[PDB]
């Protein structure tokens, strides 16, 4: 979901309304696995080379196997954003327009 | 936004009968023209002034001057 | 003189304090009207 960190380093859940009054950018953070392999053959000349499985980096076991990629805007009201289950006290204590 | 206090056409005072005609409405159940005619709004400038209202007063009063999002 | 965003807090702040609120935290702070209603002539 979409969240601000201020250049304290803390971090907080970004809304609609400080975007709009601090000229912030509506936006959330992707995040991808990645997994590397090493392949190593001895190089004899005249033969095809022959790579086999040596090392095999895979971190999904743990949370630090998420690589963060980047950032991507979000549509107001659509599935990610907070507005898509609020009610109309919600967005009155909000301070949205019904 | 709350109902004028004048009528802009014959000078008339609309102002105070705003409350009492909602009044007829739902407790006494009555149609428009008849609740209109029951204050004593003869001249249709009235009528206009009354029944063409968009109360706006009761949304901005749920609401604060602070923190509105987009 | 300001006053908080959410819970409208009173609060005084100084030329250095940092621009804050003390109970919620917030990072929006509002001024206060001028509390000596002053007088004037449009031209």
């Amino acid at each position: 979901k979409p969240m601000v960190n201020e250049s304290d380093g803390v971090t907080h859940a970004l809304y609609p309304q400080e975007a709009r009054l601090r000229n912030l950018t509506y936006s959330s953070g992707l995040f991808v696995d990645v997994k590397k392999r090493t392949y190593e053959a001895i190089d004899v000349p005249g033969r095809e080379l022959k790579y086999e499985l040596i090392a095999e980096e895979s971190e999904d076991d743990s949370e630090s196997g998420k690589v963060f990629i980047g950032r991507l805007p979000i549509m107001l009201r659509s599935k990610n954003c907070y507005l898509s289950e609020a009610t109309e006290s919600d967005l009155y204590k909000l301070k949205e327009c019904p | 936004m709350i109902v004028p206090v004048r009528c802009f056409s014959c000078g008339k005072v609309v102002g105070d009968k705003w409350e009492s005609y909602l009044n007829l409405l739902q407790e006494d159940e009555l149609d428009e023209g008849t609740a209109l005619s029951r204050l004593g709004l003869k001249r249709y400038c009235c009528r206009r002034m009354i029944l063409t209202h968009v109360d706006l007063i009761e949304k901005f009063l749920r609401y604060n001057p602070l923190e509105k999002r987009d | 003189k300001y006053i908080c965003a959410e819970c409208s807090s009173k609060l005084s702040l100084s030329r250095t304090d940092a621009v804050r609120c003390k109970d919620c935290g917030h990072r929006i702070l509002l001024k206060a009207r001028t509390k000596r209603l002053v007088q004037f002539e449009a031209r």
